């Protein structure tokens, strides 16, 4: 499953509630073609990779989370450990998605 | 005695490119000399609005035509004085063409007026020159209402046959004062194989008179560039700003804001939003 | 530069008066090329020429003079941004202009006249001399033969209900050289109750480019007055002459006017067109 | 009868034949409406007034005598007694023409 982050406080709370586990964030938009396309796949991966925490931030609803994370396009995938960023790429590229996850767990 | 502009079609509402023809008809009650009969035909629009406490104004000439008129009975021309005697009717024919462009439509209303008219002048020896004026009608959304558009283009690939580039953009109003910022909201989608580049520009088309033509000089004023947009992503501008900045044969200037996406090895995808730009 | 050509939409057409000429200027290049402008100049010029005895006389008249800077639909930004052209593409610039109503200069041809209608396109490039291409297009009585004209007008009275004023005139030819004299043979009748006055004048009608227009100034050049003619008499001119004076203008067109001023009425007028050369 | 007069020296041959007697010359032209209208009347006057000598000069044929008499319009009538011009008027006026004859004889 993928958890929806509605706030900057809920964002903080998610990063810290995660321990030393990988946290991947889908920075997404509801109107964005590529973003909608990759969503089911980000979900399917969240079900396979049960050891990794999967979050989604809608950049329209949470503009401040997006700007603090410096997101400039969608989908952008950011990777966290203990509240610190260890990877990032942009684009509805599922194979890059899975390969980055495998690379950072 | 009488001095009147008489249009051939007095109830016609004229469109771009049409000919406006009539007579200037002159009558006297007592013997008189006449240095000239001239006409001036003008078509001018003025858009006026308040931006807060500041008035902004765009004046646009659409027609500027002048001419000196002759009777058939004046065969040596424009200097031959004319001896106007009482008793009978004097008719000076005139005719002119309305320019091709988009002309402003005849208006008295919200944010200003558009007026077309013919003015006849009677020149005389030692006398101040007399005037007569008659209007004529011309036909070609709210100036403070938000302006928007969207365009989607197929940009196909062998491996992404359904690749596409789209842009939709919106600005809060059409009329801006020189020096104000246009804050642009826009969303761009790129599912094609190309890296595309969103850009916007204010473009001015100045209509001026030269040679014996109306011509248009097109000029790029301010522009901006956004980040490149890679295959398989979207981006958004959230109030990205563009600045609206600052002879005798210049009649008017028409302004558009271009919001477009450059697609390498393909045509641009272009939005053109018409603007009104006024000075303070 | 690979190719640079004017291609009309109908490449085999005779265009008429007030007719639209429309086409494309087409540019292709071998290599990446920056281009400042592509412009056109369309022109129509008649040249009327002959030799008086063995002297060189000619009058030149434009009927079309149109210039425009052409723009590419994929380059919306304006003329102060150059266009980058690349091999493999055909850059097509649309042009279009309307020919004039009335004389296209096709009046005198062959023996004495020639007519010329073309479009030049110019390619402007940074640090290069401008390159040009030119494509011609097709547009739709003896100059030296004597001219004779007559006009009669009814000028009635209570006591002369069928009174008339007439003028009949003859000249040696239509075409004269600056500095010549137009010798005039005319006969004037006056059975009206009025005393009338025969006059003649050379008039120059300037067609000139000013503002967004072609306008026309009528100028009176040399003139003569004759003796007044009382009621119930005629008079004659026999080799009465007028000197042909040396005078953004397209063309000047000339006329000999021969007329009779009739007090209380309108003039009785002959207008005889002339060709006057330098 | 009216003597058609077709020469310069034949204008001297008539001005001589007249004694103390009055001569009248019709300077006429063939294309001139008023000169053609007066023409028969001038002939009828020549039958009536047999004591007076009538002459006709066509201005376009005898341009010579025309010029020397300073005729400027048609019909012009010139009146001579011994050979010195005593009268003159222009215009197809029958009553003035007869009246001038009676007045000069």
């Amino acid at each position: 499953m993928v958890k929806q982050i509605e706030s900057k406080t809920a964002f903080q709370e998610a990063l810290d509630a995660a321990g030393d586990k990988l946290v991947v964030v889908d920075f997404s938009a509801t109107w964005c073609g590529p973003a909608k396309m990759i969503k089911p796949f980000f979900h399917s991966l969240s079900e396979k990779y049960s050891n990794v925490i999967f979050l989604e931030v809608d950049v329209d609803d949470c503009q401040d989370v997006a700007s603090e994370c410096e997101v400039k396009c969608m989908p952008t995938f950011q990777f966290f450990k203990k509240g610190q960023k260890v990877g990032e790429f942009s684009g509805a590229n599922k194979e890059k998605l899975e390969a980055t996850i495998n690379e950072l767990v | 005695k009488s001095f009147e502009v008489v249009f051939n079609d007095p109830e016609k509402v004229y469109g771009s490119g049409e000919k406006v023809a009539g007579r200037v008809i002159v009558e006297v009650c007592e013997v008189t000399r006449v240095k000239a009969v001239r006409i001036l035909a003008c078509g001018v629009a003025k858009v006026l609005w308040m931006q807060g406490s500041q008035q902004c104004k765009q004046t646009s000439e659409y027609l500027r035509y002048e001419d000196t008129l002759l009777l058939e009975d004046q065969p040596t021309g424009e200097n031959e004085m004319v001896i106007m005697r009482p008793g009978n009717k004097y008719e000076y024919k005139f005719g002119f063409e309305l320019p091709q462009g988009p002309l402003g439509t005849s208006f008295k209303g919200k944010y200003g007026s558009v007026d077309y008219w013919v003015k006849a002048f009677l020149d005389r020896p030692s006398q101040p020159t007399q005037e007569t004026k008659k209007n004529f009608e011309v036909v070609d959304p709210d100036l403070m209402a938000p302006v928007s558009a969207k365009k989607e283009k197929k940009v196909s690939s062998m491996f992404i046959p359904d690749g596409r580039v789209s842009v939709s953009a919106r600005i809060d109003r059409k009329g801006f004062c020189e020096g104000d910022e246009i804050s642009i909201h826009a969303d761009f989608e790129n599912t094609s194989s190309r890296i595309v580049v969103p850009k916007a520009a204010i473009v001015a088309r100045h209509t001026y008179l030269a040679n014996g033509q109306t011509k248009v000089l097109t000029q790029k004023l301010s522009s901006v560039r956004g980040n490149h947009i890679i295959s398989g992503t979207c981006a958004s501008w959230r109030g990205k700003s563009l600045r609206v900045q600052k002879g005798s044969n210049i009649l008017r200037v028409e302004y558009s804001l271009l919001i477009y996406v450059s697609v390498p090895g393909s045509k641009k995808v272009i939005l053109d939003l018409p603007l009104v730009i006024g000075s303070r």
